[PDB]
């Protein structure tokens, strides 16, 4: 068993992706944003509060003959965005890319906070980090992923995220035509249920490489890189007019600036995130300030590998029973 | 941007 689906990004500045995926009988087609730094699949839905959808796409379980009630389940979850979602919970049939999962928790929003309704694109998340980190209750469900993997070719999902284009999500095998050269793996800590690993170091643009230990996370539902204090201030050191701004909450650069690359270290390898990447368009309709790609992970408490450096790369999530991350140049 | 379990 394998699954492709094509992931497309929602607007120009590449904010998040979508991905189309099957839910019921007969499926509903809802579009959702993989998020590998969480662990619920919720969508918008016929309960979800009607002054709370847009122009969403809603999943009705009423008109699946797969769909049932979880009863008394319910969920709650909250996001470093400072986003929210809450209800409850049907199992039903879910497909992704004609990979089929039955008896899949799908987590049905009665509410949403407004950052999610005026977002009209994504229809729901759907989770894929390690499944500790699935907030249903007063039984914890499993993720997608989990219960696909014994179903898999191999317990492997590969994320290839496109800039400015669309990508794909492949599960249950490596697609040894998506990316150069060699695939570097390195360690996996499950400890805090994230895809959470051990970056070798840095440099910025035709700088020297400087070999130092950055932990953090690899997660597809972060739009920005997120780096520490010291690494960010080195990086924006060398674009004549950046700087950190108080009232727009991070680093902004005259929209005129050349933006450097910057490198990143898997074990021996090096990833190189071009310049372009890093650019995240005008702070404000008409400014002449743009908003930076590499911010500061000082305020979050830990370092995200956003999807400004994953679509850099081609990269593996190796669900094995040690997991592991692999890094390819595309 | 987003920033989805943190």
């Amino acid at each position: 068993s394998t699954g492709s689906a094509t992931t497309t990004p929602i607007d120009s500045l590449d904010d998040a992706y979508i991905t189309p995926v099957q839910i019921g009988t007969p499926a509903q087609t809802l579009n959702l944003d993989f998020d590998t730094g969480s662990s619920d699949l919720w969508v918008f839905s016929s309960e979800t509060t009607a002054s709370e959808v847009d122009g969403q796409t809603i999943y009705t379980p009423s008109k699946s003959t797969t769909a049932k009630l979880l009863s008394g389940a319910t969920w709650s979850i909250s996001y470093g965005d400072g986003s929210s979602s809450s209800g409850d919970v049907y199992t039903d049939t879910v497909s992704v890319g004609g990979l089929t999962v039955t008896g899949q928790a799908v987590e049905s929003a009665k509410k949403v906070s407004s950052s999610f309704t005026e977002d009209s694109t994504i229809d729901g998340l759907l989770g894929l980090a390690f499944s500790t980190l699935n907030t249903v209750s007063p039984t914890q469900q499993k993720t997608f992923f989990d219960n696909a993997k014994a179903s898999l070719d191999s317990p492997v999902f590969t994320a290839d995220l496109g800039y400015h284009a669309p990508g794909t999500y492949n599960f249950g095998f490596i697609d040894t035509t998506a990316y150069t050269g060699s695939i570097t793996y390195t360690a996996v800590s499950t400890k805090q249920g994230f895809w959470e690993w051990t970056s070798t170091g840095y440099a910025v643009g035709s700088g020297t490489f400087k070999s130092t230990s950055i932990d953090g996370i690899a997660d597809t539902g972060t739009t920005l890189l997120y780096l520490p204090a010291t690494v960010v201030s080195a990086y924006w050191a060398q674009v004549s007019g950046a700087k950190s701004s108080s009232s727009v909450g991070g680093y902004v650069f005259p929209c005129s600036a050349t933006l450097p690359s910057f490198t990143f270290g898997v074990g021996s390898a090096r990833i190189v995130i071009p310049g372009d990447y890093i650019d995240f368009g005008p702070i404000s309709t008409g400014s002449s300030s743009c908003f930076g790609g590499i911010q500061s992970s000082a305020g979050i408490g830990i370092n995200i590998f956003g999807d400004v450096a994953l679509k850099a790369a081609f990269v593996v999530f190796n669900g094995a029973t040690t997991p592991t991350l692999g890094f390819a140049s595309k | 941007p987003l920033e989805f379990r943190l």
